């Protein structure tokens, strides 16, 4: 009932029809990440060596590809773009998870790294956007407060009146000092993530100096708890 | 040729059933197709799951009055073997459909991160369609045999031959260790597996561990409660026979509660549509709106 | 940078506006005078539109 | 874009022979080809049809199990296969490029042709009566036997131009559409059954023979040539 | 001094606010109550385009009113035959996170852009078979959010930096950057005759721009928030946008004001896209609550929903004939309406 000319037409729609099929086999076979951080926060080092280990002016982003245990990743940082963060933000709705790097050796811009992770956290459209914080630089830290030229009470009051959690494990062995003080960070930013997690997304907290290989892993750990909670949720086994 | 008092259990646990899971297995239906147009392939493994329920509910009232009716089937020959095949193998269905639900389930949990193309509404649509085929194709063996079973007691037999033949003894020690305890093999291993899997999630506080447990451990167990006594009775009726056939010795009593372990298989109708559309919250949401929408 | 804001300011400022009447009464107008060859306000027979 | 073609020449009756086109500088995946082939002195006729993907072939009512066409699209060739040749085979034979879809001009591109010599129903049927006729308007015509016009609203009548010593070139696709490069003078119309072709002011490259074509179903059936001196 | 200056801001912009409230007599409502209600219009999914991996932020109709383009975050463009839902060309981008789309007014261009802060321009009709990229347009600090055409080497961009520019597409270079913005833009709509555009940002304003003379010519507020969406009343004197305010506003260019706004209290999420009808008497806006409705613009009465869409409505086109409108949203999907 159509002339041939149409059936020509026709089976070239058919033809990219089962090009775009065989693109959903590799789109559902990758997962997205969203790299985010501050300026003094070492995240152009942790893509550098993400992208050595695994696999132009005003770029304003670089999307970085990675691979572990055969599934593939695609990591993406905004490079060039401004400090507003509300509507390229809307973009990200549906990665798999959020890196947070974050400078923990400076305890000045430690409060606006804090304000920016309950900005993200609470954020209308990142719910059910599991986040994979990164306490950055805590080899620096460790130095820094060994020295003790920088008291961290008087940055932050509470610190005085706290002791170091049960729960710690410093494998190297070091002072008990640097401990309570990273695990103070660490639960600066878990009480930000624990006030209005509802259990929709979590937030899953590293101690890692950029020189680390093990990132990689990290993030893949995570990625994986984060996929066997939303098929638990999805196969309705919970 | 003994019989015994099956005319009251059997005929109104039937009638419980079809009037509690025509509903359930409908409102079933319907999530599983909701969970298919969403690209999800568990529904089509439950719509697979809800249409062997319907059949055997909607076969079940041929059954009602062959128990009530005191075992007369005054429903002809050609009747017998279609309705009575349907009522003896849609367990062997569900069972299958059951199993290929827990498989997907554990690929799912255990193994998030693999096995992309297992996991699909055309997979999923194409294992259907081979479990169905090879099940009613490895059940065809009661069909050609023409049934003709009269005594002279006043029976009429549908189906059913007090003592087996030849051929329905080795279809039973088939039907039991094929069709009851190897489907229910691997949902035990696949479940158990689930559950390995889950305390290992930092997410899931341990109240929702617990929470799964309990399902999963439901979702077997009501498989024995539902098909044990059925099955333990098929297997010791066969194993009198093949020892000593001649004798009308243990089918002389255990009569009536083999036909009880009959109707009281008939459950697993009524309990699948309850463990895996309405236990759910998020399906249960589905069903209201379903139910919302008329 | 607050001088330009101020120029632009004024630059803005003295240029003729019309009462909101003469513009409703032109929006409306327009809406009014192209209303039959609008097909999502008066639908086209099945049989001149092409997605039948 | 180039479609260079051989592999014909002197054969014996009854023998075989293949024939390739070499096709660069174009998109050959995307593109379903045709052969096309005159005889010595006469119009042109189709041979056969290989779509995009290799799923949908054609061939002419008179090589329907003789011939064999096929198509390698990584090495970007195209290929003919001839066998039990007989005399009414002694033709050249074209490689046509044609590319369908919404607004494309199938049969844009026509190749130089190679020779072959062999020594010694209810389809469409279209006519062209004169077959004969600078700064003047020609109006070279043409008729059919079936309304070309389908119901999508188009008639699939093309118009192609040989001149003396080349490969035809297409001028109008689907009787109104000017093809890419052909100067505003063409222009084309028609009605369903007869045709035209209007040159508004000649000029001494428009000489040659005018030939129509339909594509309203196979096969595709051309028409005797009009000559222009 | 700064205060001084200041002061001068202050004051021009309440000679501004008072000329503005004294051109006011009457409210579009007061003289469009005249205006019979449009009535409740059905519009049905007349086709579904299937085939995209991911979510949709973009669609332009074409000139011809039947081929359609589509951007969808995957990484692709997909040119439909909106007739008979065949995809005509399956366009691979360089960028995955592409976040507008225009279709060239003579049809052998398409433009797309996004997170990657540049404008690639797409050749559709080329000597060879394939779909090429022209040129790549850079010097955008922000991502593109919009790009429309002028003609075939002039081409508009708005970006979330603050900024929107005019290139020439034959020697790649800007040759007109519109700043005044204090956020990003997120919008953009050229007018019909082509010599002037509105864009609207994410600092609730918006501002009528001058192509040839490079400067803002007007400055319209009274949103909430930020500005999502904008688009030309077929007037070309009017434009209606679309805010995470959940609210509509019409504005007029001559009027300098706002003329009515589109709101309803049950809805509170924020507008995607807007766009018209040919007479203008439906206004056509995208929400975030999965459905997009339909307004009529004279009087402001919610005319028509079209909830078929499953996720966001992201974008929203009206074809160039009026017969068709097409919505895009984010469960991979497109669907033709009348």
């Amino acid at each position: 009932t159509l002339s041939a000319e149409d059936k020509a037409a026709v089976e070239r729609s058919k033809m990219i029809e089962k090009q775009l099929q065989k693109d959903k086999q590799v789109y559902r076979a990758t997962h997205r990440l969203l790299l985010l951080g501050a300026d003094n926060s070492g995240k152009s080092t942790i893509v550098k060596q993400m992208r050595i280990y695994h696999v132009v002016k005003t770029s304003g982003i670089f999307e970085t590809k990675f691979q572990v245990d055969k599934v593939n990743f695609h990591m993406f940082d905004v490079g060039a773009q401004r400090d507003e963060r509300r509507k390229w933000i809307q973009c990200f709705n549906d990665v798999t998870a959020i890196i947070f790097v974050v400078d923990s050796s400076d305890y000045n811009r430690l409060q606006e790294a804090l304000n920016d992770f309950k900005s993200i956290w609470n954020n209308r459209w990142l719910r059910t956007i599991s986040v994979i914080l990164f306490l950055n630089k805590q080899d620096l830290l460790a130095e820094k407060v060994l020295a003790g030229k920088s008291k961290i009470e008087d940055y932050f009051p509470e610190f005085a009146r706290y002791t170091t959690p049960e729960d710690a494990t410093p494998e190297p062995g070091e002072d008990p000092r640097v401990t309570r003080a990273k695990y103070f960070i660490r639960d600066e930013f878990l009480r930000i993530s624990t006030a209005s997690g509802d259990g929709r997304h979590y937030c899953y907290p590293h101690f890692t100096c950029s020189v680390d290989t093990e990132n990689a892993r990290r993030i893949f750990n995570d990625c994986r708890d984060i996929i066997q909670r939303m098929h638990l949720r999805q196969y309705e086994l919970l | 040729v003994d019989s015994r008092v099956d005319h009251l259990f059997p005929p109104s646990l039937y009638i419980f059933v079809i009037g509690v899971g025509l509903p359930t297995n409908c409102l079933a239906l319907w999530a599983a197709y909701r969970q298919v147009r969403q690209h999800n392939e568990l529904g089509v493994y439950l719509m697979n799951l809800s249409i062997a329920d319907l059949l055997y509910i909607c076969t079940l009232p041929l059954w009602v009055d062959y128990f009530l009716h005191h075992d007369n089937w005054i429903h002809g020959p050609g009747s017998c073997k279609l309705f009575g095949f349907i009522f003896y193998s849609n367990i062997y269905i569900s069972i299958a459909f059951l199993c290929c639900i827990s498989v997907d389930r554990y690929l799912a949990v255990a193994h998030p991160l693999r096995f992309a193309r297992l996991r699909r509404v055309k997979t999923a649509v194409a294992v259907s369609s081979v479990v169905w085929a090879t099940e009613l194709g490895a059940n065809s063996a009661p069909l050609f045999h023409d049934e003709l079973f009269r005594d002279r007691y006043n029976h009429t037999f549908c189906f059913e031959k007090f003592p087996m033949e030849r051929w329905v003894a080795w279809m039973n020690l088939y039907r039991v260790f094929v069709g009851f305890l190897f489907p229910w093999a691997l949902m035990l291993l696949c479940y158990r597996g689930i559950l390995r899997a889950v305390q290992s999630s930092v997410s899931t506080e341990r109240q929702e561990k617990v929470k799964i447990k309990r399902l999963a451990l439901s979702l077997i167990a009501i498989v024995l409660v539902c098909f044990a006594p059925y099955h333990a009775l098929l297997l010791s009726r066969s194993a009198v026979y093949l020892g000593r056939p001649w004798d009308c010795g243990f089918e002389e009593r255990v009569f009536s509660a083999y036909h009880s372990s009959l109707a009281f298989t008939s459950l697993n109708c009524v309990a699948d549509p309850i463990l895996y559309c309405l236990v759910n919250e998020g399906a249960r949401s589905d069903v209201a709106k379903a139910l919302h929408n008329l | 940078q607050a001088r330009k804001l101020v120029e632009q300011l004024k630059m803005e400022a003295n240029i003729d506006r019309i009462k909101v009447s003469k513009a409703a009464a032109d929006l409306m107008a327009y809406c009014e005078a192209h209303a039959k060859e609008d097909p999502l306000l008066t639908p086209v027979p099945a049989s001149e539109n092409p997605f039948r | 874009v180039q479609l260079v073609e051989s592999g014909g020449g002197l054969v014996q009756p009854g023998g075989s022979r293949k024939l390739s086109c070499s096709a660069s500088g174009f998109a050959f995946s995307s593109f379903g080809m045709h052969w096309v082939r005159q005889a010595p002195e006469k119009g042109l006729e189709w041979v056969a049809y290989i779509s995009s993907g290799s799923g949908t072939i054609y061939y002419a009512d008179t090589v329907k199990g003789r011939f064999t066409i096929s198509r390698d699209d990584p090495k970007n060739t195209l290929f003919l296969q001839m066998t039990s040749l007989r005399s009414e085979d002694t033709a050249m034979y074209y490689c046509v490029r044609s590319i369908y879809y919404y607004g494309s001009s199938p049969f844009d591109f026509w190749g130089q042709g190679t020779t072959l010599t062999v020594s010694a129903s209810a389809d469409i049927v279209m006519t062209q009566a004169t077959s004969s006729v600078p700064g003047e308007s020609v109006s070279i015509s043409c008729r059919s036997s079936k309304s070309l016009l389908h119901s999508n609203g188009n008639t699939y009548l093309y118009w192609f131009l040989q001149r003396p010593g080349q490969s035809p070139q297409l001028l109008i696709y689907r009787m109104s559409n000017l093809a890419s490069g052909v100067p505003d003078r063409f222009s084309g119309s028609g009605s369903g059954t007869a045709f035209t072709l209007t040159i508004s002011r000649l000029e001494a490259e428009d000489v040659g023979v005018y030939y129509c074509m339909q594509h309203l179903e196979y096969p595709l059936t051309f028409g005797a040539g009009t000559k222009l001196e | 001094e700064l205060d001084q200056l200041r002061q001068e801001a202050e004051q021009l912009k309440n000679q501004i606010r008072d000329a503005r409230k004294a051109c006011a007599d009457a409210t579009l409502s007061q003289i469009t109550n005249n205006i019979d209600p449009v009535g409740r219009i059905q519009m049905r999914t007349r086709r579904t385009l299937r085939g995209h991996l991911a979510k949709i932020y973009a669609m332009h109709w074409g000139t011809d009113s039947r081929l359609l383009v589509s951007a969808s975050q995957d990484g692709k463009l997909i040119i439909w035959d909106s007739y008979t839902t065949n995809k005509v060309h399956a366009i691979p981008l360089r960028s995955s996170w592409v976040m507008t789309c225009a279709y060239a007014p003579s049809g052998n261009y398409v433009a797309c852009g996004g997170l990657d802060n540049i404008c690639s321009i797409y050749n559709l009709k080329t000597r060879e078979g394939n779909v090429r990229v022209s040129r790549e347009l850079a010097g955008h600090t922000g991502y593109l959010s919009c790009c429309r055409f002028l003609d075939d080497n002039q081409i508009v961009t708005s970006s979330g930096d603050t900024t929107c520019a005019l290139w020439d597409i034959e020697t790649g270079q800007q040759t007109t950057t519109f700043t005044g913005h204090t956020g990003d833009v997120m919008s953009l709509s050229l007018a019909p005759d082509t010599r002037l555009f509105v864009s609207g940002a994410c600092d609730a304003s918006a501002k009528l721009w001058d192509v040839r003379e490079g400067m803002c010519r007007q400055t319209f507020t009274g949103h909430e928030s930020d500005i999502n969406a904008i688009c030309f009343f077929p007037n070309g004197n009017a434009f209606a946008t679309g805010s995470d305010d959940a609210t509509c506003r019409l504005f007029d260019l001559r009027a300098d004001q706002e003329l009515m706004t589109y709101s309803h209290d049950n809805i509170i999420c924020g507008i995607t896209s807007v766009s018209f009808s040919k007479s203008g008497r439906l206004l056509l806006a995208g929400y975030d609550d999965f459905n997009c409705n339909v307004w009529d613009a004279l009087k402001a009465d919610r005319a028509g929903v079209l909830a078929g869409h499953d996720n966001r409505v992201s974008c929203l086109g009206v074809t160039d004939d009026g017969m068709a409108v097409a919505t895009g949203s984010w469960d991979s999907f497109l669907k033709i309406w009348n």
